[PDB]
């Protein structure tokens, strides 16, 4: 699959390389960061967005000159995704949504969706890598909702197109992520930080930075990558207690844990999942306590023995302990 | 690495006038073409001080 | 008061061994002396009474890549009380220090900061001799003739790192050099 | 959608009606587009009359207008100012020397464009523009604030 | 104060090299307070980067060249006391840190 | 006045981070510039370390008079200051 | 012939002459000043390898490096050849014939004069006669040579 | 509006108003815009965009011949 | 004493100011401004540039002096040419000098009186203000920035009715002035504000570098426009005011007074204007007529060699200074005999002026620090080129 880059510059801000990418949900998280280091190497990149015009106004600063160009679109319609497409040698994907809007349900947003997508880029001929994004715990058997339906868009999408790699990291770390700043939120406003779980499931995050420079890694491969489903997952192996004494000790605040055994977290974070519907679709989002993400507590998340990980791209995540968690002093 | 030479004389002009002078090439070949404008890029400091 | 008289009087009253080139013209009466001199030289033409030079108006410097002392430092002198302008010059390369005249005239130090960061020539006796011009951590002196026009780094926001950033400069549209000498000059 | 498509498109208008109607800028006068900008808001073209009024503060002001030659020293202080505006803002570039460099843009201590530190809405040309070319910079960023649709969007998600 | 006058032969050079180490070695503590460096470096890697500086600029032997040396590193000091230059600026400099390196650089590009 | 003991230990310690000294050699009489090979720049860097590990100061002429570990050692242990 | 190569950016927009009282003497050939056109035209600018059905497709350098080296190594050593075109210089003249000779391989030469020549004395493929010394010539007899081509 | 001469009409239905000044002038050479949806800010062809600004006195209908 | 910080960067106090003042009560002990947030590399773009090319430079210099560094430009260049200009367009840039001076101490004064809060006179002033800039949108093609005066000559000629808007202009600034004075000059509280704050001695202004109004306030009687007369200034019948104490006061009176002069200056220039040709008649350094570039051979190749090469000035290198309504504008010229610079120092009054503000407001109220920096009328165009 080599013919989608062909550099034409001393690799920097205003060079050239032979990339157009179209990123799928580029506004979120991991999106403001893979597209900052596409537009590092001179890769032309179309950000497809939705509703408001003010969402990709920040990715206008990564690329050089007409780099980025932002295009509305909208999923439900076939010939808006056609027309964001069509300029484009390789497709990434990145959306889904970890809580549930009524317009958009669990399997919609996480499934449904990159279904499409791969179907386009079917019938769209010439994209020569395409890159789907689910998470490390998908699997047909895992409670959580939205796990099984990033699960089956991965069976879905390597039916659509065999070339496709499916990146699949763990929790993310980062200035934007929702972990780390859901807890702080809630130590600031309440003073305790709950733990869901007692602080025992054990889970490999990973800072944001590396996982984009390694979908930039599998970009830029020889061509071993296609076909393939890494499992992106951080250095040490911590846990909720671990990580929210790594936050106290960036926050510098006394620690103070309420222990909450499962049930009773599970029935407090019910009332959000019976009351979906209501006069207004919109509803304010869980911050901490989605059943969903409870439910993903229950399993421990860890990346397989058995399975490629970021020593086979030759990459070496960044210890979750100094400068991936400075980002915290801001609530010091 | 630099090239120090003095530039000669132009073939079609029979003055004499730029000449005497020494200069250092660089050797700035560097460069591309933007694929928005057709201008030249560069990344090359020396892209033109020796001239 | 003028050019013929100031040049005859600094030729009789001087010292012979500061000055060693002495140009009398309509484009401005100049002095050249060595740079051990040069103090001496304006607390000279500070005090004396027919050459009273109290104004300080710039300190300059011009920079020659062909010549041994590669840069020129210009003092252009006003005296208020007879009307004349004296224009004193020295010469000094990359690695000498030479005299400030702070001391003589206060309004120096910004000129000799400016001098210094501008093409690297250090002054003696400066109480705070720091880049007053370029930005915090500027490396090179931009105002000499081999340094480039756009210089070497380049600034623009990064977003992962939540910071304005310095990199190495990439154009996107080079400087275009247009070369209108004659061959008939 | 009986109603939505109705009382939804109603509070949308009243939105943009109260932002097109108060906005009030924070200029970062930084040479000789100052200039043109305190003669707009002078006596002659009145931006007050549209009621934009000018503020000292970043707290209180909803749209920055960058005018004069962004140097490199200076382009931390400018995104630091931008860092600590409310949400609902938008950016101004006025003049040549905040577009692209301008008449500096070969220097080495001059950025190439304040869109390169903060995302740029509008772009006002000219060296300096003339202050009705401002009038109609504001203008075009008021026309752009109407096309905004921020609670059917919040509805359709 | 003011700029000293410049030196006469290397052993000044040298004593000037010193006393700015020195007075480089008691700036350390400020740095490590204005800057949250507390739980980022050694107080000692900094020392070591100092001296490697130092050593790799030791092959001067024009005492001239030494003194602008000094100068120019006293200068960055006395901006890195400041707050003038950004918290990730000394960090990103005042940090220590297979086939065959010609074919690494021939798959990179053309222009070695 | 400050016994000899806890201050050799201390002046033995610290000298084996400079990754070249031998901790064989390191002794209450031990040289620094001479005995170990050492440069002028560890001849500083020794002194500097001194005041690493405590608050107080040298001055510029208590440095470069005796490179020698046993005058440093003595000096260390008549200092009221440390403890 | 000493040229002068006048560039506007990556591309040349034409050849002119360059005094040189020795060689060239302020003139230059048609073919000389008008040969900048192919310099942009049918360029070779991707490692290619030739698939099953007979198509070139664009391959990366390592790939096509160790295609080469993988058959390099299945041939007998007096079985490999290496010919030099006649737009080579000498410093890559020079590696090739090293890279073939330890090969072991010998069979090295050039586009044109390389059917045998004997260039054991460096008189015999030279003008012994410099150009500019020409014109102290007296009388020229050309063996089968035509210099106006 | 009121107290005026109206100049001419565009094709795009614009009005052009005229009044007639004495020492500090003022609301002498305007507009009418035909439509009111923002109005573009924008809509004056050339013609008459020199009377507007004053830089000729032909009314953009003699400009045309 | 602790350590404060005023960066303004709203431009109601210039807008890229940036001082680090050490406070031991209320009162200021040292004023260390930190320059550099407007230097765009000018000095070393001139180099680069065609004699010709290099012109619009000196408009961004001191953005509210656009007339005065073309001028001083233009003289070097014909200094070093010497280049004989006719009389009429010496008469026309001295008016138009004039009109710049006006403008430049209008705006001084009223951005002076607002930082201290007075509201109303900014905007009386700056509708004179937008009167003078229409007589610049009208003889040049910009508001601000016109390349109008030239080294040969001037750029073109003047429209028919200028003269006679001027005149009528002329008419009435001396009762706006008049009003402008009634608003401040008689209050006691901008008595209290300016008078005895800022007091520079006459030893001081000479020792520091001060020039102009800051320099005339202490006594001493130097105008480089009867000092060193160029143009027609010596045709010209013009006082020069002189202040007594030296404080803030006297800068403002005499500010007033300077700007009552130029208005008379620009009645005489109005008045003895003559007729005839704008520019040198040597062609070799003048553009020629649009007419006879499209008629005449040679003509034309002057054209193509003036736009593409420009002239070229002899080898040498002058200082020559103006009375710029700051103070003294220098440019410091050295050519190499081509057609671009060699070397162009700016000499910027308000580089002296702000470097003086240490010792002006040592032992004095924070509050008067912001009148101590408006009375010298520094811009941050030319301290920083
Ligand atoms: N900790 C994490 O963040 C982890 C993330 N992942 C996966 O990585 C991917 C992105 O990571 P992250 O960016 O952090 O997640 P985000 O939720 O931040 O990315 C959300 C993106 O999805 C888009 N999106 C959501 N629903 C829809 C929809 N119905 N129609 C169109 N666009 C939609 C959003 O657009 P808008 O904002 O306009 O709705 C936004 O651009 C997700 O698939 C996530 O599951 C994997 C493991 C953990
Ligand atoms: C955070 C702190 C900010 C500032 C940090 C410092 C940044 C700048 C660092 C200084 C950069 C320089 O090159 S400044 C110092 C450069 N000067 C020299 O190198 C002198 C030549 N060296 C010698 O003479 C000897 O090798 C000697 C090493 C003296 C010892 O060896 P001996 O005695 O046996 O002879
Ligand atoms: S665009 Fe022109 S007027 Fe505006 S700041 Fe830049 S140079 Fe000055």
């Amino acid at each position: 699959g080599v013919g989608h880059l062909a550099r034409k510059g001393t690799g920097g801000r205003s060079s050239v390389s032979g990339i157009v990418a179209t990123v799928f949900g580029a506004t979120g998280f991991l999106g403001r960061y893979l597209v900052q280091q596409l537009a590092k190497m001179g890769s032309q990149v179309l950000v497809p967005f939705r509703g408001s015009e003010d969402s990709p106004r920040h990715l206008k600063l990564m690329g050089d000159l007409g780099q980025v160009v932002p295009m509305k679109f909208d999923p439900r319609d076939e010939d808006s995704i056609k027309a964001v497409m069509a300029k484009a040698n390789v497709v990434i994907n990145l959306i889904g949504r970890e809580y549930e809007t009524r317009n958009f349900s669990f399997e919609d947003a996480n499934h449904h969706i990159a279904e499409k997508l791969a179907l386009v880029a079917k019938e769209h001929g010439g994209i020569m890598r395409y890159i789907q994004v689910s998470c490390l715990g998908a699997s047909v058997s895992s409670p959580s909702r939205m796990l099984r339906a990033k699960a089956a868009a991965e069976e879905a999408v390597l039916n659509a197109l065999p070339e496709a790699t499916i990146m699949r990291p763990a929790t993310m770390i980062g200035t934007e992520d929702r972990i780390l700043n859901p807890w702080s939120m809630f130590v600031k406003k309440y003073g305790f930080l709950p733990l869901i779980g007692g602080g025992t499931t054990k889970f490999q995050p990973v800072y944001v930075v590396d996982v984009a420079a390694a979908i930039v890694a599998a970009l830029k491969d020889d061509g071993s990558s296609m076909g393939k489903t890494y499992e992106l997952g951080g250095p040490d192996v911590f846990t909720t207690h671990e990580l929210a004494e790594i936050m106290y000790d960036m926050i510098r605040e006394w620690p103070r844990y309420v222990k909450l055994p499962f049930p009773i977290a599970k029935a407090m974070a019910a009332p959000r999942d019976f009351m979906v519907n209501k006069v207004p679709f919109p509803l304010p989002s869980p911050q901490i306590f989605n059943l969903d993400q409870i439910n993903a507590l229950t399993t421990d998340t860890l990346v397989s023995d058995n399975a490629l990980k970021f020593q086979d791209l030759d990459l070496v995540p960044h210890k979750l302990k100094g400068y991936p968690v400075e980002f915290l002093i801001q609530y010091r | 690495k630099v090239i120090i030479y003095s530039p000669a004389r132009t073939a079609t002009q029979s003055g004499s006038g730029k000449l005497g002078k020494w200069k250092i090439n660089f050797v700035s070949t560097l460069k591309w073409e933007n694929p928005l404008m057709g201008w030249t890029s560069t990344g090359d400091p020396y892209a033109n001080v020796g001239d | 008061m003028d050019n013929q008289f100031i040049f005859k009087y600094s030729w009789e009253t001087l010292p012979k061994k500061w000055v060693k080139k002495m140009e009398r013209s309509e484009h401005g009466n100049r002095f050249d002396t060595n740079t051990d001199y040069l103090f001496q030289l304006l607390c000279f033409l500070k005090l004396h009474t027919y050459t009273r030079v109290q104004v300080l108006i710039d300190i300059c410097g011009v920079d020659y890549p062909s010549r041994k002392r590669r840069f020129e430092v210009v003092y252009n002198l006003l005296s208020t009380r007879y009307n004349s302008r004296i224009r004193v010059q020295t010469s000094a390369d990359e690695v000498t220090r030479i005299s400030s005249v702070v001391s003589l005239f206060p309004s120096a130090g910004w000129w000799e900061r400016e001098v210094w960061d501008m093409f690297g020539v250090s002054f003696i006796n400066h109480p705070d001799l720091r880049r007053i011009l370029t930005d915090y951590g500027f490396e090179g002196h931009p105002l000499r003739k081999d340094f480039p026009l756009s210089g070497y780094v380049q600034v623009r926001y990064d977003d992962p790192e939540k910071r304005v950033v310095s990199e190495p400069i990439e154009m996107t549209q080079e400087f275009r050099y247009f070369d209108f000498a004659s061959p008939w000059e | 959608s009986k109603a939505a498509e109705f009382v939804i498109s109603k509070v949308d208008d009243l939105m943009n009606w109260a932002r097109t109607g108060s906005i009030w800028p924070m200029t970062f006068g930084l040479a000789c587009c100052a200039v043109e900008m305190m003669h707009t808001g002078a006596a002659r073209y009145d931006l007050d009359r549209f009621g934009i009024i000018f503020r000292p503060s970043p707290r209180q002001s909803d749209c920055m207008i960058v005018a004069g030659t962004l140097t490199n020293k200076m382009a931390p202080a400018l995104r630091k100012v931008y860092d600590q505006m409310p949400e609902p803002r938008w950016v101004i570039s006025m003049g040549s020397c905040a577009n692209g460099g301008g008449y500096y843009h070969y220097s080495y201590s001059v950025v190439r464009g304040c869109d390169r530190i903060v995302p740029v809405d509008i772009y006002v040309p000219g060296c300096p523009p003339t202050a009705e070319a401002l009038l109609y910079g504001l203008l075009q960023l008021q026309k752009k604030i109407n096309r905004r649709k921020d609670f059917l969007h919040w509805w359709n998600k | 104060i003011g700029v000293p006058p410049n030196s006469a032969n290397l052993t000044e050079a040298r004593r000037r090299v010193f006393d700015f180490f020195r007075a480089a070695c008691r700036s350390i503590p400020t740095i490590m307070d204005i800057y949250n460096l507390q739980d980022v470096v050694a107080p000692s890697q900094l020392r070591y980067a100092i001296s490697a500086q130092i050593r790799n600029n030791a092959h001067i032997t024009d005492p001239k060249v030494i003194d602008l040396l000094i100068f120019k590193g006293m200068e960055e000091l006395t901006d890195i006391v400041d707050h003038a230059k950004q918290r990730h600026h000394i960090i990103g400099q005042y940090v220590v840190g297979g086939k065959t390196d010609f074919l690494k650089n021939f798959y990179t590009s053309n222009y070695f | 006045f400050l016994d000899k003991s806890e201050v050799t230990d201390r002046v033995l310690s610290v000298v084996k981070n400079f990754q070249k000294v031998d901790p064989s050699k390191v002794t209450p009489k031990a040289n620094f510039q001479n005995d170990l090979g050492l440069d002028s720049l560890d001849s500083v860097e020794v002194v500097m370390a001194l005041e690493e590990e405590f608050g107080f100061e040298i001055p510029d002429n208590e440095a470069d008079k005796i490179q020698s570990i046993d005058l440093a050692v003595d000096f260390i242990a008549s200092h009221p200051q440390a403890k | 012939s000493n040229i002068r190569v006048d560039s506007r950016g990556p591309e040349v927009m034409r050849i002119i002459p360059r005094l040189n009282e020795d060689i060239n003497e302020e003139w230059i050939s048609d073919k000389t000043r008008f040969c900048y056109d192919g310099l942009k035209r049918q360029r070779l600018s991707d490692p290619m390898i030739r698939d099953s059905d007979g198509r070139f497709k664009a391959v990366s350098w390592r790939d096509a490096l160790a295609v080469v080296g993988d058959i390099i190594h299945q041939v007998k050593p007096d079985e490999i050849v290496g010919v030099a075109g006649q737009l080579s210089d000498a410093e890559s003249m020079m590696v090739l014939k090293d890279f073939v000779n330890r090969m072991g391989s010998d069979n090295v030469w050039c586009e044109g004069t390389a059917a045998g020549v004997d260039a054991d004395l460096r008189y015999s493929y030279l003008m012994n006669t410099s150009i500019s010394g020409l014109e102290n010539a007296d009388l020229f007899l050309l063996i089968g040579t035509q210099p106006r081509v | 509006n009121i107290g005026a001469t109206l100049v001419g009409v565009d094709k795009f239905g614009n009005k052009y108003y005229q009044k007639l000044g004495d020492t500090q002038y003022g609301r002498h050479r305007w507009v009418e815009y035909a439509s009111k949806d923002r109005y573009n800010a924008s809509q004056v062809p050339a013609e008459w965009h020199g009377w507007l600004h004053f830089i000729t006195d032909h009314t953009g209908d003699e400009l045309l011949s | 004493n602790f350590t404060l910080n005023f960066g303004p960067q709203h431009p109601a106090a210039h807008g890229v100011l940036r001082l680090v003042l050490e406070m031991n009560g209320e009162v200021v002990e040292r004023a260390e401004p930190h320059i550099g947030l407007l230097h765009r590399g000018t000095e070393k773009l001139i180099e680069y540039k065609t004699y010709l090319q290099a012109l619009p430079y000196f408009d961004r210099l001191d953005y509210v002096s656009m007339m005065a560094q073309e001028h001083a430009y233009s003289l070097a260049v014909e200094k070093l040419l010497n280049c004989e200009v006719p009389l009429r367009a010496q008469y026309i840039r001295v008016l138009f000098c004039e009109i710049t001076r006006i403008l430049n101490h209008l705006l001084a004064l009223t951005t002076h009186a607002m930082d201290v809060g007075a509201l109303t006179p900014f905007l009386w002033a700056f509708e004179e203000r937008e009167k003078l800039l229409e007589f610049y949108e009208r003889v040049s093609g910009a508001r601000m920035h016109a390349s109008f005066i030239r080294p040969g000559g001037v750029a073109q000629d003047l429209p028919l009715g200028l003269c006679r808007d001027i005149d009528s202009f002329t008419q009435q600034f001396a009762s706006r002035i008049d009003e402008l004075e009634e608003m401040l000059t008689g209050n006691r509280i901008w008595k209290q504000r300016l008078v005895d704050i800022g007091t520079v001695t006459a030893q001081q202004a000479k020792d520091w570098g001060f020039s102009g109004v800051m320099l005339r306030g202490s006594g001493v009687c130097w105008d480089l426009r009867r000092a060193a007369p160029y143009d027609v200034y010596d045709q010209l019948d013009f006082d020069v005011p002189v202040g007594t104490r030296g404080d803030c006061y006297d800068r403002y009176c005499i500010r007033i007074e300077e700007m009552r002069q130029s208005l008379r200056i620009i009645v005489q220039c109005l008045n003895q204007m003559p007729s005839g040709m704008i520019k040198a008649d040597d062609r070799k350094l003048c553009p020629p007529s649009r007419c006879r570039m499209k008629l005449s051979m040679e003509s034309l190749i002057h054209h193509f060699e003036l736009y593409t090469e420009g002239f070229s000035v002899p080898a040498s290198s002058t200082y020559t200074a103006v009375e710029a309504p700051k103070g003294e504008f220098g440019v410091f010229l050295v050519s190499n005999g081509s057609n671009r610079p060699y070397r162009c120092k700016i000499r910027a009054p308000g580089f002296a002026h702000s470097q003086g503000l240490d010792f002006m407001s040592k032992h004095h109220m924070l509050a008067d620090v912001v009148t101590i920096i408006g009375t010298q009328d520094i811009v941050f165009g030319e301290v920083d080129r």
